[PDB]
């Protein structure tokens, strides 16, 4: 079956660029796949950041930024803050059904 | 915000059959898609099915094509996901997530996700 | 039995107005059902806050209400707070015996 | 405040029975009602029963309606809930809940729960 | 055997004093029992407060104080703060073993 | 302060005997006592045993009697709690508590807790 | 920083067999060592491996010397662990640990931990 | 097999100098074991502080140092903060693999 496979977790600094990618275990993640991006918060809080490789939701900030690098999918965050500190997972559209990735764990110190 | 909206909480037995809602609270039914998400402890999150109104697509897995079937309702406007032969192994909570994929802008909002306990 | 039905989690912000429902799997939710709001906070803590439809506990702010809309009793939250996060659980008096739902988890950002 | 009392923690084995107790800080037990909740963990809680001090009116369910008991006590003035024939799968944490209905104003205050172990 | 009873929460303010009791199944607490009050907050850290009914550990202020009454051990703390938030379990010495009760969580709010 | 000093953590398994340590940092074994407390999740914490070191005097009771049993040490100076027989139900946090009641002030200092897994 | 790489989670069915991977980002493998450590809730974190590219030196225990086995790679440069014949017992978090030990400065970045699911 | 052991827990005040301990059960802990300490904050978060004894990771401030005393290796933390609020394993090289320690939880008030 198809495997998505992301980082298990970065540290980063408050101001500072980190970038969380995601592979696809049958190729390359292309723009059939419609990266999404969902950040979850504490108490199985889920909320979509980015759908489609690089369409934001409304009212996420220009700072975060979806993209295909390679043969894999980014997801970048630009000028990081305390509140980003969240679990980053990665989902793929493989025809007709998602499959997630692990979900990067994103430390902000602090 | 725009949102969706799925029931806190359901209770069933073994052998049972359970059936498990999303509502969207502001948008259209007739352009978009829906999934439903899995998420047992320690499992992560596992993609089930799909789901479309007219007449229809709702695509699953070898796994999930017998008891996980998914579904619409047209007047009030919802998706449906059915888990007939209800088993200990499918208590979980299910997440159904919502909107656009026709090619506008924005995003879904992920459900809150159904807490399905069985059994007690 | 008697199903109790309430949405699983609502996101909101602080000052801005937020409503919760609880619905009847018998029928309409009507005021022999006195209609119950109990504030739950991490670590087990469960606080009454509204009972019979409308009624509230000694010093609750009068920003918690509580009413019935159509066939729903509702809780509805005016100014929120971040002290307002928590989870929500809606009771119903089916003529000798309480019916609770699963909790409508309310996320403040922040 | 106005506040409910009850106990801790109660520890049990398999067979034998429990009582667990609900007391009252400064009320009327002759004017309002008394509940019992079962929270199991993702269970939520689960209502169970009911009890009235004069003649009675303690009222449970198809399941409770035997190892589940309910009662009260006049001198000093407690509500009791009794698990005889106590199981492994009794184990939780059991809310009792308080004041009014009579058609005064004011709130129950929920009691703190009594986890229930059972064995070890 | 021995049983220890104490309440399972008590909600306070700060600057306010709260009362924390504990109950032998035996009969009366006495001083024979040198009733135990150890405060334990998050991550199983405990901390002996008070031993022989109302004897301080050293640099537990004197708003924490124990006595018996009637027959039943108590801790009384006075002007709360958020600090004292906490987990206030009773030990009671029964010859030569200590008998705990369920612990008394103390929620301050805030 | 003063402190007492258990080990972080113990790995055994079933059928095997293990022992776990107490130390005072800075005290008078000589003319105090020591505890051992089990707590299991939602057991809460169960009284153990005792310790005396000269002639000797390490209660227990009549569950604890047969595999549970406590010890003292002199030149270094350390309390002891041996496991005989471990099982898979003993995995627990062992807590030791330590100084006083001799009839002086102050008060003792609870240990870490010992987490003892059962078997992996 | 500098940072290793490990993927988020893994999900197997007993009896299959796993690799998990561990990516130095900006150092030298020629120079250097690895760990794979295995942290269960409440058994702590346990030493497994090791692991050398060139000849070899992948140094395991009398319980890890059957399924377990470690490796690398050379043109991307990565670490390998293998668990064959997977076991519902295999499930834990599995960290790898990674730089210097040759005789210069500085320290490793612990891996973030591989979630082994087995099964669903 | 070889055993490590470290204290489960210690409590200590801002501004204060704390040590942790680790011993090996089969003898000295010496410099062929590169003594390692590893600080784990919450959600499975763990940093390499120092490792072969007494060499610090890149920005681990100089108030952590690492050393031999007796048969033991020693962490000792100068001027603690209550971001150093942590969980401290040791482990420790024997010839081909590491053995950990418990872990001690440090907890700083405040
Ligand atoms: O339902 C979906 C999606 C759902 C989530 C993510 C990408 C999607 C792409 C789609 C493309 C075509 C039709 C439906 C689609
Ligand atoms: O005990 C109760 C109640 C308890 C909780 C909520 C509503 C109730 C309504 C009641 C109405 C009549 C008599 C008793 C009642
Ligand atoms: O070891 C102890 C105690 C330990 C904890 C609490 C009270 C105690 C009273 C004691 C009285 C006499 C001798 C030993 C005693
Ligand atoms: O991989 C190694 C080593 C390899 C060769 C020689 C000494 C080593 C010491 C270590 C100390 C800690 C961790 C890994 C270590």
């Amino acid at each position: 079956q198809a495997v998505v496979t992301q980082e298990s977790a970065l540290t980063t600094s408050p101001g500072e660029t980190v970038t969380l990618t995601c592979r696809s275990s049958t190729g390359a993640v292309t723009t059939s796949n419609y990266a999404n991006w969902v950040q979850e918060k504490p108490d199985h809080l889920f909320t979509g950041l980015i759908g489609g490789t690089n369409n934001r939701a409304p009212g996420v900030p220009a700072r975060f930024s979806g993209s295909l690098i390679g043969n894999k999918a980014a997801l970048t965050i630009t000028g990081a803050q305390t509140e980003d500190e969240a679990i980053y997972f990665c989902a793929l559209w493989y025809s007709n059904h998602l499959v997630f990735g692990g979900g990067t764990k994103l430390t902000v110190l602090e | 915000e725009v949102q969706l909206q799925q029931s806190g909480a359901e209770l069933v037995k073994p052998g049972a059959s359970v059936k498990l809602s999303c509502k969207a609270s502001g948008y259209t039914f007739t352009s978009y898609w829906m999934h439903w998400v899995k998420q047992r402890p320690g499992r992560g999150l596992e993609w089930i099915g799909r789901i479309d109104p007219n007449g229809g697509g709702t695509k699953y897995n070898e796994k999930f094509k017998s008891k996980a079937t998914l579904t619409v309702d047209k007047p009030s406007s919802t998706a449906y996901m059915q888990l007939s032969s209800l088993t200990s192994e499918d208590s979980a909570v299910y997440y159904c997530a919502r909107m656009w994929y026709y090619g506008t802008y924005y995003f879904d909002y992920w459900g809150q996700g159904t807490t399905l306990t069985v059994s007690s």
